[PDB]
């Protein structure tokens, strides 16, 4: 499976 | 130690995985340069 997604919040 | 822009981080499972800060993505990759 993936990783964790990129924190999209931190943009 | 990582290139500029990148980030090591730890999932759920204590697993390392790398956050690139650059482009937004991740992987379970660690980069070459």
């Amino acid at each position: 499976g993936p990783p964790p997604e990129y924190p999209f919040k931190g943009m | 130690g990582l290139p500029s822009g990148w980030e090591e981080r730890k999932d759920a499972k204590g697993r390392t995985y790398y956050v690139n800060h650059n482009n937004r993505t991740t992987t379970w990759t660690r980069p070459i340069m």
